[PDB]
RNA sequence: GGCCUGUGUGCAGGUGGUGCAUGGCUGUCGUCAGCUCGUGUCGUGAGAUGUUGGGUUAAGUCCCGCAACGAGCGCAACCCUUGUCUCAUGUUGCCAGCACGUUAUGGUGGGGACUCGUGAGAGACUGCCGGGGUCAACUCGGAGGAAGGUGGGGAUGACGUCAAGUCAUCAUGCCCCUUAUGUCCAGGGCUUCACACAUGCUACAAUGGCCGGUACAAAGGGCUGCGAUGCCGUGAGGUGGAGCGAAUCCUUUCAAAGCCGGUCUCAGUUCGGAUCGGGGUCUGCAACUCGACCCCGUGAAGUCGGAGUCGCUAGUAAUCGCAGAUCAGCAACGCU
């Protein structure tokens, strides 16, 4: 874009629940054309949440995503022999993603026998406080902490 | 290879075939029969100069048309050349000749022509710039002719590199599709090696 | 509006300008417009405009002409070699701060004031017109 | 009479649009017999939301050509279309939500010198 | 990596002489000593076997791979012995340049 | 009523189409009954090749050979209609399939 | 006189060499926007200016200027295709309103109604509303419209370089062969293998493997060719030939991923399929070297991969399948 952006894809609501996250959460567990199929697992699994906890899997899905979305992230930059990292301020929109990668990620490597376990129990365990999801997202403002002191280049 | 030919690239939409029929099954005969006729007709004939080679087939009959400026050269004011031609017809299975022979009005508007009278020129004796030039004038004063282009290669006057400049005048637009253009090609004797031509004529444009 | 650099020596050319201010204005003349594109006919309408501003004496000259006489000498120069190079008499009221002994005819004056310059003008305008009426 | 059409993407499906219940018809069955899939239904529910005439309208349509998404689509379409025959005042606020417009994204000439459209060979600068 | 030089010897159609073989092995350890990045070293040793030549007998293409970028050396001479040199003082010159460029 | 199928092809669409006028209008002299020109679609036939000699199979080059076609169901066989239609001679690039 | 029997004679043939002798033909930098001429002036002359400066552009596209005026190959547009719509339109295809078979079914008469197929043609042009802008280009927001601002994709490769490649597609200037570098034959090899490199395919599993049931696509190909109906064979296939020179028939009324149902429960496994021993099928005179397919048994290495590196901005990527040609039959996972 040397000339400059283009707009960004218009995002359905969800036909059950009422939220663009989802349908960008499908969108983003997605692997080789199967939508249903990722549509039916995350059904699945917040229906799942919702016998764990007697309630709505939305609202600890939206606190997980509190818990593990960050503001504040990384920017490389090669200077004066030894490439230093900076801290850059993150938008809502990449900031969400990111948290979500994060999520799906951390989730693929977990030791639940299916997919739609692993998924549910580190949604849960992220609005509790505790998924690898957090882990790393500390570990990026630890990170920050450590390269605050390159926040002068302001870019 | 940077350049197609133009009429093989406006053959559909400006320009027009050279050999027309349908066919379903007789296809790769009536393909052996029309080279082996063209083979014949430059084998029989190369003092005068074939500008196009053109007509059709039907249930029986197997017609020809062809172009020539000097036709007073080729047939037989008698008969004699269009009878060994009906002969060699014969010979190769066409069975049912009805060959009606044509001459040109403009031959300097012809592109093939031009570049075989260029070429006789080169293969007489002669050199290159006032065969060239000689060329170019003859064909620019007539009305239709609104550009023209000439490449040649060869060994000209100026032992071995394979040199090779153009000459021009008017207007080329050969990227351009509701133009006509005529194309011109030769490839036969020269003592040192061979001498290739590329001719290129222009003649206003068509809307339709 | 402006100066052609090379009127007087590559007359021939600006010749063929002419003829195709005549072509274009036939063009209009005859009408035919949609007959090509609506924004290639208002192109035509810029080069009427720029042809023009640029052009009118060659309309009526046709015919070798003399280095008479000279507009806005010492930001024109350019208009004097192409006259003096050839050397027919060359005339103009003084552009005042320049080299006054290349001209055949000099004649001093002004340089920027309207009124002495539309004054002198009217008096070669005059010079003209009786040398055409006792012609 | 009313008939009218949708296309999207070689998904050709011709709609008689009745002033009946809400009881779709495709060739014989319903709307979760064919196209057991919500989204699918959301989108060909959605002009039905917008105008609020869910239960209002019957359909009788033909399946022909394309599949699940490219029909949806022109269902959706022709269904719009419909709407508009209907009554033109809701037009408005349908080319305002895009439920109109005939989807111009159809595929793509598989070229040569490649493995397919663009993903090409393993440049190696070997 | 000191034999992971990958070497390459290759000749479409000359009389190679075993001995060359030799000639250029140590000619390509002689830049191992110098750069230690080094996998691929693809050789030919060409001949154009034309008639009334253009003072230019053999010819011969070299490349080379580093981590990322790769190297590029073409000489020709007359025979085995410039062509080697030749090519090897271009090659020369590229990691020189390369290993001043590095840093 | 009787029934008689003519099944024309051909490369150009300029010589069918004058072809199926010209053929049309010697079926409307005898007052025999005409359908017209009903379309069918084209085939394509395509020969796909390289450019170049010896090498560079990335570069190529297509080509279609079409072929348009049209049926004319012509009724009332008038065989002095007959007469007239079979004994029409026509451009060389139309081929016809009266059946 | 046709013909060949031979005699030799002109010879005929060369895949023998030189792509750095050549024509053609093509790849390439690069589908990147530049490359040049006439006349003109400047300069002793090489040469310069024009083509430089400001804005804008998909861009030497265009404007405001001046020793330059202009011009040509170029870029753009006229081409096809896709995208909306009108007129005509009726079979081999639609078949609503109709009627008639009713298990295989548009199956048949019947209507051009929607599709539809093929042809002609309007439609998009900063055309229009407004804001910026030398008021100029040009751009920023709007309306309608199907599409909105070179709608998208193709085709089209300026001068030229790279002595790029091609004397084996072909043709060709030179030199060499001619009792043989030619030429007719049977066998073998071009598939060798202690290794390296490059392009790809299926895998390393639970978004999964296995079994069962059910639905919708476009596209092409077919005569001494395509081939089902019924049955036998596990299944490769096997006699048989309807019906088709073909929107008819074979191409199942054209599929697979997918939907639903059951089991497997994280593993060197119901993963994975190699390799190998058997037994068979088919095309061909011919399946050892050296073919494909099927069944049985065999069940390996391989647990997401280092430095670094390739590709991709929209119906694109990633994945499943199909078809065609070259083809007797096959290495076709390749190519289109």
């Amino acid at each position: 874009p040397r000339k400059g952006p283009a707009p960004k894809r218009p995002l359905v609501n969800d036909p059950v629940y009422g939220s663009q996250l989802v349908t960008q959460l499908v969108n983003k567990v997605l692997l080789e054309g199967k939508k249903s199929l990722a549509e039916r697992i995350v059904y699945g699994a917040l229906e799942q949440a919702r016998e764990k906890t007697g309630t709505d899997p939305v609202v600890t899905l939206k606190r997980a995503l509190d818990n593990v979305k960050p503001a504040l992230e990384v920017r490389s930059r090669r200077v004066g022999g030894a490439t230093y990292q900076v801290p850059v301020e993150v938008r809502p929109d990449r900031s969400t993603t990111l948290a979500l990668r994060w999520l799906v990620n951390f989730s693929r490597q977990r030791r639940e026998k299916t997919m739609v376990e692993r998924l549910a129990n580190e949604i849960l365990d992220a609005s509790n406080g505790l998924g690898a999801s957090v882990k790393r997202r500390e570990d990026t403002h630890k990170m920050a902490e450590a390269n605050r002191a390159f926040a002068h280049y302001r870019w | 290879g940077q350049k197609i030919n133009p009429h093989g690239f406006r053959l559909g939409i400006t320009t027009e075939w050279k050999s027309r029929w349908y066919a379903d099954k007789q296809y790769k005969d009536y393909v052996k029969e029309d080279v082996a006729i063209r083979k014949l007709l430059a084998t029989g004939l190369e003092r005068a100069g074939i500008a196009d080679v053109e007509i059709e087939r039907t249930r029986d009959r197997v017609r020809v048309d062809i172009h020539t400026a000097r036709p007073g050269i080729v047939i037989g004011r008698r008969g004699t050349e269009a009878d060994r031609i009906r002969a060699d017809l014969e010979k190769l299975t066409g069975k049912q000749v009805q060959l009606n022979i044509l001459e040109v009005k403009n031959p300097e508007s012809q592109a093939q022509l031009v570049a075989q009278g260029v070429a006789e020129q080169l293969s007489n004796r002669v050199a290159f710039r006032r065969a060239m030039r000689k060329a170019i004038q003859s064909a620019m004063r007539q009305p239709n002719v609104k550009g023209i282009r000439v490449q040649c290669s060869g060994r000209l006057g100026g032992a071995e590199m394979s040199r090779s400049e153009f000459y021009r005048e008017g207007r080329v637009p050969l990227h351009t599709l509701r133009a006509d253009i005529d194309y011109g090609l030769y490839e036969a004797k020269t003592t040192f090696g061979r001498i290739g031509v590329k001719v290129w004529i222009y003649k206003g444009d068509i809307v339709g | 509006q402006r100066w052609l650099g090379g009127m007087l020596t590559n007359f021939s050319t600006v010749h063929k300008r002419l003829q195709r201010l005549k072509e274009l204005e036939a063009m209009e003349q005859t009408g035919g417009f949609e007959g090509r594109t609506k924004k290639e006919i208002l192109m035509l309408t810029r080069e009427k405009n720029k042809l023009e501003r640029s052009l009118g004496g060659i309309r009526d000259m046709q015919k070798v002409p003399s280095a008479v006489w000279v507009v806005d000498t010492n930001k024109e120069h350019i208009a004097v070699g192409e006259a003096r190079k050839l050397g027919i008499p060359v005339i103009a009221i003084l552009d005042t701060n320049c080299d006054p002994d290349v001209v055949d005819y000099p004649i001093p004056g002004n340089d920027d004031a309207i009124r002495s310059a539309a004054l002198l003008t009217k008096v070669i305008a005059s010079a003209v017109a009786e040398g055409l009426q006792a012609r | 009479p009313i008939q009218t059409v949708g296309r999207r993407k070689e998904a050709v499906v011709r709609v008689r649009l009745v002033p009946g219940t809400g009881q779709f018809n495709l060739d014989g069955r319903t709307l979760e017999n064919y196209f057991p899939n919500k989204v699918h239904q959301q989108l060909i529910k959605a002009p039905l939301v917008t105008v609020d005439r869910v239960d209002q309208f019957d359909i009788y349509a033909h399946l022909d050509g394309g599949g699940p998404s490219g029909q949806a689509g022109a269902l959706r379409l022709a269904i719009a279309r419909a709407l508009i025959l209907v009554q033109p005042e809701d037009r408005p606020a349908l080319k305002k939500a895009g439920f109109l417009t005939r989807d111009p994204r159809a595929i793509e000439r598989k070229k040569y010198g490649l493995k397919k459209a663009r993903k090409a060979p393993q440049y190696s600068k070997r | 990596e000191r034999p992971h030089a990958e070497v390459v010897v290759k000749g479409r159609n000359v009389e190679v002489p075993d001995h060359f073989r030799t000639y250029v092995s140590e000619k390509l350890s002689r830049l191992e000593r110098f750069d230690k990045t080094i996998y691929l070293f693809d050789v030919e040793l060409d001949h154009e076997r034309n008639r009334r030549q253009r003072k230019n007998c053999q010819h011969v293409e070299i490349t080379a791979r580093g981590r990322g970028p790769v190297v590029r050396g073409e000489a020709c001479a007359d025979s085995f012995y410039t062509a080697f040199e030749s090519a090897v003082q271009k090659l020369e010159g590229r990691l020189r340049r390369a290993k001043d460029r590095r840093k | 009523g009787q029934k008689i199928r003519i099944r024309l092809k051909a490369y150009d669409h300029e010589a069918i189409d004058a072809s199926a006028r010209k053929i049309v209008e010697t079926v409307t002299r005898t007052g025999a009954s005409v359908v017209g020109p009903v379309p069918l679609p084209t085939e394509k036939n395509v020969y796909c090749v390289i450019r170049s000699p010896h090498k560079y199979k990335d570069s190529r080059e297509h080509f279609e050979m079409r072929t348009h076609k049209r049926l004319i169901d012509i009724l009332d066989p008038t065989p002095k209609t007959v007469d007239a239609l079979m004994r029409i001679d026509l451009p060389a690039s139309v081929d016809v399939n009266i059946q």
